[PDB]
């Protein structure tokens, strides 16, 4: 919808950088809340990772398109399967040191 | 002819369907098409000896139209835009026809079924539904509660096989605790 | 496995033109179906192609981004994320018209509202910085055109499977329906007739045997 | 068998259908099998008269048949991404079908509508159908020109509320004004 306008990244920390240089990702100053929030699998846990990806994908109306490393996706799995909804997108963007893994694509999946 | 002059005069017409007549799934009473006009007239007897009769009736008869309507949509549509109440509705009233509606007359727990044990039966099936319901208005997932309850829901699907020669004391006795025990499983669960 | 309807002539050819409307219907809905199947198709190729772009274009940007904190001599994640008032980047939706579908196309936009990047306070290494802003940039630019790919790839895919059960459904559901209600309405006139002719030579007999009697 | 012998040896017929009468859709004359045989006499009468009759009746039958092609598709196929000029063609059917085949024979507005104002009618209806198929083939989105020209739709349904008993003189300047707001929305 023209309402969803924002890119969402839920990469590793050199990935979150990368897109905050970019400028896709931002916080909302008014809204206390972050477009783009970094996670790596040290920090917080796979429950709250997973939380966050819902929190962006229902709670996060404005995100667009959704950037997650496969590091992540991987331990977000079932959440990736069961975000069957195409708004908003699903991207599988690899992280540093841990390539795309075709198979572990959700979109590939269904094919 | 004879068919329409039957039914201009008599007052109670149960329809048998030759769909329901195979795949063994006697009485064929074809509910849809079937009626009965003395229920207004029944309601003293009723009233006198089973209350909620005529109220369970109507629920299973509402029922059994919802999912007609909803196996008439899914048959072309299918069954991936469902509502939970609306797979609850399916799924109470696939178990409605397969234990409760359909009766082996040639065996010995189903040879005959007496007013109380249907009533009894009836009541069994309404408050597995209304509990169904209420369990998932609260919240809980249909796929789940249902992979949890099907020792309940096979408790009432068996329910038919309460042999009525031991009396009504006996069978009513065993059809309280069923409820009592599906109202715990469906608590426990939830 | 019959319409209930009232066997009669305005209804037998109600049911005949329901039966041609079905037959073309169809046949419409399953070129429909080939032809989003030959889109689908042609998106899931251009999908597998802006995976294996994006997955490349990731690595160049990691390495760029690297390459930027040496030079820098720190990490610029903190500096990022306190500089995040508002994105300069923006995606708006396009419903583009794709084939039969309405599939939406996902829009990149630029806002110079917020333009200014972390480069300032960086300590050192502004152009490489720069360098990796761009880059960075170049590969979101890329990742919303995949992400725009693959979800007109799931609307694509989600409208054939409704085609697809439409015309299943139109066809083994209500032609066989429709063909065997205009049989039995065929058979209930054909009864009907029948009956009205016995009638008429019942009357025919019956004044054949008043002339002769005459 | 008197409705076919009625048929053969007539050389009008105003069939009437039970589905439009029973939604009130009055005079229930169904388009698609209803005929009349003296347009080739009246040609004559009618370049006497109104020279554009004719035309406008032909233009009309063929929107009706047109739309009801594409509503026969719309209802096969769900109205998937339908033509901007088949969704003008099904917006003026409709139009046409709710407000110029059906009055109310017992309403004193509508009661009897003569051949100058039905032919006015006639025109304006074509002209709204002419001035949106011009209008989107220049560009414009259909959605966007129906919400801008509303009012103007408004006026043409309102066309069949003039009242006929203002004398032709009235009427037919009512009219001028409306085809002046039609192609005014065309500039727009």
């Amino acid at each position: 919808a023209e309402k969803r306008t924002l890119i969402a990244v839920i990469a590793d920390e050199d990935t979150t950088t990368g897109l905050l240089l970019a400028g896709i990702g931002q916080i909302t100053p008014e809204t206390q809340e972050k477009n783009f929030f970094v996670y790596q699998e040290g920090k917080t846990t796979k429950e709250e990772i997973t939380d966050k990806f819902n929190h962006f994908t229902e709670e996060r109306d404005d995100i667009a398109i959704l950037l997650i490393n496969q590091h992540i996706a991987e331990n977000i799995r079932a959440r990736v399967d069961s975000f069957t909804n195409a708004f908003p997108a699903i991207l599988e963007i690899p992280s540093k040191d841990h390539p795309y893994d075709p198979e572990k694509d959700s979109v590939l999946k269904r094919v | 002819p004879v068919t329409t002059a039957t039914l201009g005069i008599t007052q109670v017409f149960w329809g048998l369907d030759k769909k329901l007549a195979q795949r063994k799934h006697f009485p064929s009473i074809n509910t849809s098409v079937s009626y009965s006009k003395y229920t207004n007239v029944l309601n003293k007897f009723y009233d006198s000896n089973y209350p909620e009769f005529p109220v369970l009736r109507d629920r299973m008869k509402e029922i059994l139209s919802n999912a007609e309507e909803l196996e008439q949509v899914v048959q072309l549509v299918g069954k991936s835009a469902l509502s939970d109440s609306d797979k609850i509705t399916l799924d109470v009233a696939t178990l409605i026809k397969e234990d409760f509606l359909q009766q082996n007359g040639y065996s010995t727990y189903d040879a005959f079924c007496p007013i109380w044990k249907t009533f009894d039966m009836m009541r069994a099936f309404i408050s597995y539904h209304d509990e169904a319901q209420k369990a998932v208005a609260n919240g809980a997932n249909w796929s789940k509660l249902a992979d949890s309850t099907g020792d309940v829901k096979h408790a009432v699907s068996s329910s038919k096989f309460f042999e009525p020669s031991r009396g009504e004391k006996e069978v009513h006795g065993e059809f309280e605790k069923l409820l009592s025990t599906m109202q715990e499983r469906f608590a426990e669960s939830t | 496995n019959r319409e209930q309807v009232f066997p009669t002539r305005m209804t037998l050819g109600l049911m005949k033109t329901k039966l041609k409307g079905a037959n073309q219907g169809y046949s419409l809905l399953k070129r429909k179906s080939e032809a989003l199947t030959k889109r689908f198709r042609d998106i899931t190729k251009r999908i597998d192609d802006a995976k294996q772009k994006m997955g490349r274009v990731m690595q160049t940007a990691a390495f760029s981004l690297a390459e930027v904190s040496y030079a820098t001599g720190e990490n610029i994640g903190y500096q990022v994320q306190e500089s995040v008032s508002t994105a300069r980047f923006k995606v708006r939706a396009r419903q583009e018209n794709v084939s039969g579908v309405y599939l939406s196309q996902f829009e990149s936009y630029i806002d110079p509202e917020i333009n200014d990047f972390r480069l300032t306070g960086l300590g050192r290494g502004g152009q490489q910085v720069q360098r990796a802003k761009e880059i960075y940039s170049r590969a979101v630019e890329t990742l919303v055109e995949l992400a725009s790919l693959q979800t007109a790839f799931i609307i694509l895919d989600e409208v054939i499977k409704v085609t697809n059960r439409r015309v299943n459904a139109i066809e083994h559901v209500i032609i066989p329906r429709t063909e065997n209600t205009i049989a039995y309405i065929n058979s209930e006139l054909d009864e009907l007739d029948r009956e009205e002719f016995y009638r008429l030579k019942k009357v025919q007999e019956k004044k054949q045997n008043e002339t002769a009697k005459l």
